[PDB]
């Protein structure tokens, strides 16, 4: 969780271990924050700015017998 | 019309109201201000330049 | 006690057994909630919107001899 703070506004950036934030999980976070959040200040829960790195690597091997699927 | 400094809804956001006066076009409403007059779909009187009732009355 | 939350303002509705809120009790509530309210937030105290219901009933009874004031 990353709590991003402004004057009179709070933004809680949260994510699960995949980097997603499902609506059920957002509602549960909100319900858990009702007891903790300060009264009278606006609060919002949103999913992190996930980046999705594809990788393609060309690797050369000294011992060429070891090539395979493993 | 809410407080532009805060820019969000809040207890202190509301303030003064605004009086809006939209003009509309009518056909034969006597209460409306007449701008044109027609006789059998033909224009009745023209006015090439600005109209001024009190001035024209003096000039007449 | 009912607490109603708004952005940047808190209003507290309270009542006694009778549904009333004395000025003295209001001042006590304010003084006790000076320590409780968040910093930079406004707190207000008001009476509960009491509604006195007047009820005129017509009760039919079986034993006419037991009709009386008691």
């Amino acid at each position: 969780v990353y709590v991003y703070e402004e004057t009179g506004h709070i933004t809680v950036f949260a994510h699960d271990r995949n980097g997603n934030l499902s609506d059920t999980l957002k509602e549960d976070i909100i319900d858990a924050l009702q007891d903790y959040r300060p009264s009278g200040i606006m609060l919002d829960v949103t999913g992190v700015e996930k980046e999705e790195v594809n990788v393609s690597a060309t690797v050369t091997i000294s011992n060429k017998s070891r090539i395979g699927d493993t | 019309l809410l407080d532009q400094t805060s820019g969000v809804p809040s207890y202190f956001s509301k303030g003064a109201d605004r009086l809006e006066e939209k003009m509309s076009l009518t056909v034969n409403d006597p209460t409306s201000a007449t701008i044109y007059t027609f006789m059998d779909g033909d224009l009745y009187i023209q006015s090439t330049n600005a109209e001024m009732d009190k001035i024209n009355k003096v000039l007449a």
